[PDB]
C-alpha cells in the first residue's frame, strides 16, 4: 500500500559533477545517465524501503551542486533528518571540500542531522585519487559514517541509502 | 570574426542571468509553500 | 590540421553499430597490435602480463600515495628503472600494491582510458555525441597509446 | 571563442525548457504562486 | 475595503512580441509603465477589483512571453482574452490571425475577445488605419479598441469594457 | 576592408549632458539650436513654403499624425499621385493629418517628416523621463541615430515599407 510509518527527508550535498543527481536517479529509479547535465532548481524523489518491519518512506533532495551560496539554502536543509555528503573519488579537490560542506551542514542545518560520506565514482579505478582508507579514517573521526559508491555499476548505491536510513531510524527511534 | 565576437555572448550571459535570478525565485516560493511541486516521479 | 582516414573511420562506424569487445574483431584486433600491446609491455613480463588482464577486466586501479617485488618510491615495479614513484598499482583482489614509475602510469592510465570509453560504446550509454565525435575521441585515445607506446609522456 | 556562444545558446535552451516545465507545474496545483501583486 | 469578491474572471494577454502586454498589465494594475521594460519570463498574473453593476469583480490578469512556440495551461479557464498588436509594427497585425487560431484551439469557447490596438501614442509611425482592424474586429466576433499604455489613453476602459462584457454574458446565462 | 566605429564629438556631447541635467524644449537652446539649424529645417524644407513651417508647429506641439491611405476637393490636400508638400506626382501611400484635414503625402515626404517626429518623442521622453535604465552615455548615442537619420533624410536618402 502507500502508507508509511516514517518520513525522512534526506538531502544530497557535494561539489559540481560528483554524482549527486545519478545517485538519486540510480536509487529512486534504477537508472543511471553517462551524459547528465547540471542540476536546475531544486528536485526530490522518494522511495519506500523496510527498516526493522516498519514502512520508511525515503524523500531523496537533491539540488545544483554549485553552492556557497545562494538564495534557498536554509529551505533546502530544513527539516532534513539525514544528508549523504558526496565527493567524486577520481577528483581529490571534491573531497578537499568535504570539510567545507560539514561546515556548511553545521551552520545551516539542524545538529542531530546524520551525516553519511560517499564515496563516489569508484568505478573508475586507475583514476583515483582518494585512497579509501584516509577517507574511512576522516569519516569516523569527524562522527559520519562512510560508504563508497558507483551510480553507473550500481555498486553500494543500495547499500548506501539503506545504511543512513536505518540509522536515522535508530535515533528516531530511541527518543 | 571581428568584434562581433564580444557582443554575442555579453547580451545572452545576461539573459541566462535574469533566467537563473527568475528560477531561484519562483523555487524559493515554491518551497515556502507547496514544495510537493518539485517531486520527480 | 586532422583528416579522418577512411579506411579507419568506415571500420569503426561498423563496430559502433554492432559493437563487442573481443580481442579479434577488425576494430580491436588493430588497436591492440599497433597501440595496446605495445604500451603495456615491460622489462618485468610476469607483472606486465598480469596488469594487462587487470585492463581488459577493469580489476586494474592507480592510486596516488614491506615486500620485494611491489618495488618502493625509488623503484618501478613494471620497468626496472630507479624513479620517483607517486603512484601504486593494485591488481584485482590482490591486495598488493606495486609502485610504478610516472613513464608507467602514462601508458597504463592510456591503455585503461580507451578500454573505458569502448566499454561505454559498447553498452552505450552516450547518447548525445555524433559518430563523428565519438570517432575523434577513439583517434585522441589512440593518439596517446601511441605516444605512451614509443616513451613521449605526461606528467 | 565562437564555441562559447554555442554552449552558452545551450544553456538559454536547458534553462527555458525548465521554466517551462516547473510553470506547467506550479499552475497545475497551487498558481497563487505565480502572482505579481 | 471589501477585500472579497462575487467573481472572479481569468483574462490573458496574447499577442507578438513587444506590443506592449506588459505594460498594458502594469498600467491597469499599478499604474505604471516603463519604457525601458524587458522581455517577459515565465508566466505571471495581476490581480484588481472593480465594480459592476453593485457587484465587485475580481479580474485576474495573466502575462508572457509573445513568442511562443506550457500554452495549454495559461489559456485554461480564461473567460476573457486581450489579443494585442503594435499600431506602428503592421507584421504584429498581420500575426493577429495567427493568436486567433491558437486562441480558439486552446481556450474554452464562449471566450470573449478584444483586440488592442496599442502604442496610439506614436502618431506618425501608424501602420494599421483603425478601420481596416475595427472591421477585422467586428467580423470575426471581436470587441475592438485602441490604447497606449504609454500615456495611458483607454487602458483603463480596455479593461472595463472586456470585463463588463463577461459579467453580462455569465450574469444572463445564469438567467 | 575598412571598419565602422563611432567616437563622441566632446562639443556635442558637453553640450548635450549639460541640456540632459536640466532639459527643455526651448527652441534657443544650444542643444536645439544647433540641431534645429543642421537637422530639422533642412528636413521640412519644402514646394509649399506655407503649410512647412505649419508642418512644424505640429511636430512641435506633437499634434501631427500620419496614416496608411489603402487604395473633398482642392488643389491641396493632394490625391494618390500626387504630393501636397512638393508638387510632385508619385504615388502616395501616405496621409498627413496637422489637426482634426487629410493632406496626401509622398513616401520620401513621409520618412523626412517621421525622421524629426522620432527626435522630439525622444527628446520629449528624457524631459518628462521615463528615461531610468539608460546611462547618459546610451542616450547620448541614441540622439546621434536621431541626427543621423534626420541628416540622411535631409540629403535625399530616405526608406520605403514593401
Ligand atoms: N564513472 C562514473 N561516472 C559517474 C558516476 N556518477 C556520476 N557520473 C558521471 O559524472 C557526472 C556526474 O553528474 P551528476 O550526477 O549530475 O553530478 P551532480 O552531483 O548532479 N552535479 P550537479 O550538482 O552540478 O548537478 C555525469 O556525467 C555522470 O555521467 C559514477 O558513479 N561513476
Ligand atoms: N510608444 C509606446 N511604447 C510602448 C507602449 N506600450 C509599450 N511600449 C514599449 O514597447 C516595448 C515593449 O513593451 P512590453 O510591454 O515589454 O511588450 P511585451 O508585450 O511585454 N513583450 P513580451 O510579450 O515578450 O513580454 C517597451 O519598450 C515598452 O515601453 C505604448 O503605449 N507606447
Ligand atoms: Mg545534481
Ligand atoms: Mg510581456
Amino acid at each position: 500500500d502507500d502508507e508509511y510509518d516514517y518520513l525522512f527527508k534526506v538531502v544530497l550535498i557535494g561539489d559540481s559533477g560528483v554524482g549527486k543527481s545519478n545517485l538519486l536517479s540510480r536509487f529512486t529509479r534504477n537508472e543511471f545517465n553517462l551524459e547528465s547535465k547540471s542540476t536546475i532548481g531544486v528536485e526530490f524523489a522518494t522511495r519506500s524501503i523496510q527498516v526493522d518491519g516498519k514502512t520508511i518512506k525515503a524523500q531523496i533532495w537533491d539540488t545544483a551542486g554549485l553552492e556557497r551560496y545562494r538564495a534557498i539554502t536554509s529551505a533546502y536543509y530544513r527539516g532534513a533528518v539525514g544528508a549523504l555528503l558526496v565527493y567524486d573519488i577520481a577528483k581529490h579537490l571534491t573531497y578537499e571540500n568535504v570539510e567545507r560542506w560539514l561546515k556548511e551542514l553545521r551552520d545551516h542545518a539542524d545538529s542531530n542531522i546524520v551525516i553519511m560520506l560517499v564515496g563516489n565514482k569508484s568505478d573508475l579505478r586507475h583514476l583515483r585519487a582518494v585512497p579509501t582508507d584516509e577517507a574511512r579514517a576522516f569519516a569516523e573521526k569527524n562522527g559520519l559514517s562512510f560508504i563508497e559508491t558507483s551510480a553507473l555499476d550500481s555498486t553500494n548505491v543500495e547499500a548506501a541509502f539503506q545504511t543512513i536510513l536505518t540509522e536515522i531510524y535508530r535515533i528516531v527511534s530511541q527518543k | 570574426s571581428r568584434d562581433e565576437l564580444m557582443e554575442a555572448i555579453q547580451k545572452q550571459e545576461e539573459i541566462n542571468f535574469r533566467l537563473q535570478d527568475y528560477i531561484d525565485r519562483i523555487i524559493v516560493a515554491i518551497m515556502e509553500t507547496n514544495p510537493s511541486i518539485l517531486e520527480v516521479k | 590540421c586532422k583528416e579522418a582516414d577512411l579506411s579507419l573511420y568506415n571500420e569503426f562506424r561498423l563496430w559502433k553499430d554492432e559493437p563487442t569487445m573481443d580481442r579479434t574483431c577488425p576494430f580491436l584486433d588493430k588497436i591492440y597490435q599497433e597501440d595496446i600491446f605495445p604500451c603495456l609491455t615491460f622489462s618485468k613480463s610476469e607483472l606486465a602480463s598480469a596488469v594487462l588482464e587487470a585492463v581488459e577486466n577493469n580489476t586494474l586501479s592507480i592510486e596516488p600515495v614491506s615486500a620485494v617485488e611491489c618495488g618502493g618510491p625509488k623503484k618501478c615495479a613494471l620497468t626496472g628503472q630507479s624513479k620517483s614513484c607517486k603512484h601504486r598499482i593494485k591488481l584485482g583482489d590482490s591486495s598488493n600494491y606495486y609502485y610504478i614509475s610516472p613513464f608507467c602510469r602514462y601508458r597504463i592510465t592510456s591503455v585503461c582510458n580507451f578500454f573505458t570509453y569502448i566499454r561505454y560504446i559498447q553498452q552505450g550509454l552516450v547518447k548525445q555525441q555524433d559518430v563523428d565525435q565519438m570517432f575523434w575521441e577513439v583517434m585522441q585515445l589512440r593518439k596517446e597509446m601511441s605516444l605512451a607506446k614509443l616513451g613521449y609522456f605526461k606528467e
